[PDB]
């Protein structure tokens, strides 16, 4: 289970993004 | 092969109680 | 990791320090699925050519890390294992296939904002993501460079170092080694042709492997960091333990004993 799974307090629960994350998700193509 | 190999000892010792 | 940067604070909380007592040293890399099970890679505790093979009283987990050395007091949680459970067809006469195992801990770890677990996926995440040419993300405070970890602050991080890489197709995987690779296993990095370079090394065993859902934004954990020849060496490849393919054995685990 892990309800809240893979959601981190100091960035998606707080709509923060690090600093490489785009570089991940711009490969998503 | 399989990724500790080198292991120095350059650590700050834990708290007593934990080993 | 070689070519990676730190990681800043917070980036990676599901990562775990596999640490042993005495003589106290960093073993491995490990990972937080839920609030009482690690996951990691089973030659971390068990490689009888190197004459490893730990018991649980022999190890501690240390969570919520940043610093590779230093006790961070009031941030980092230390947890000693109830019991340790490696894949029963983990091969590692041969080719570390099925390179698993799971960690109970003693007693439940308290989350908090250095704290939290990664997702592990499903079918349809795994078939989503699970493409050449598409980026996960590797975390560890293994060495720096091939040559050069030992220790002190030779080619060994201060703090938790990350790097992006790209998943690679399995023919290319195949043709950069002798060893026989399996389903159960996929490999990342990129090609000489590429520009950009980056590896797991020594030391950054049992570590995660993450990417990010487009769709819920969820970070979910697809490999353990398992095996490669040499570190960021053009036309070799780092791989990883296939963690969806092995998803039923950790459920099971899971399910049978807490």
């Amino acid at each position: 289970g892990e309800a809240d799974c893979g959601l981190r307090p100091l960035f998606e629960k707080k709509s923060l993004e690090d600093k490489t994350e785009r570089e991940l998700l711009e490969s998503y193509i | 092969x399989p990724x500790q190999s080198h292991n120095d000892g350059d650590f700050e010792e834990i708290p007593e109680e934990y080993l | 990791i070689v070519e990676g940067s730190d990681a800043e604070i917070g980036m990676s909380p599901w990562q775990v320090m596999l640490f042993r007592k005495s003589p106290q040293e960093l073993l491995c890399g490990a990972s937080l699925i839920s609030d009482r099970w690690v996951l990691t890679a089973a030659h971390c505790l068990l490689y009888p050519p190197w004459d490893k093979n730990f018991t649980e009283n022999d190890l501690l987990v240390r969570i919520g890390k940043h610093s590779r050395t230093r006790y961070e007091r009031n941030i980092e949680k230390i947890s000693m294992l109830e019991k340790i459970y490696i894949h029963p067809r983990y091969n590692w006469r041969e080719n570390l296939d099925r390179d698993i195992a799971l960690m109970k801990l003693k007693k439940p770890v308290a989350f908090s904002d250095y704290i939290h677990p990664v997702c592990l996926p499903d079918r349809e995440t795994a078939a989503s993501l699970l493409q050449a040419g598409y980026k996960g993300r590797v975390t560890g405070w293994g060495n720096l460079k091939e040559t050069w970890t030992a220790n002190v602050g030779k080619g060994q991080p201060s703090v938790l170092q990350v790097v992006n890489l790209p998943i690679v197709e399995r023919p290319v995987c195949k043709d950069s080694t002798r060893i026989r690779i399996t389903d159960n296993m996929f490999c990342a990095g990129y090609k000489p042709d590429e520009g950009k370079r980056g590896d797991a090394c020594e030391g950054d065993s049992g570590g995660p492997f993450v990417m990010k859902s487009p769709f819920n934004n969820r970070w979910y954990q697809m490999g353990i960091v398992s095996w490669g020849e040499g570190c960021d060496r053009d036309g070799k490849y780092g791989f990883y333990t296939h963690v969806f393919r092995l998803k039923k054995w950790i459920q099971k685990v899971i399910d049978q004993f807490g």
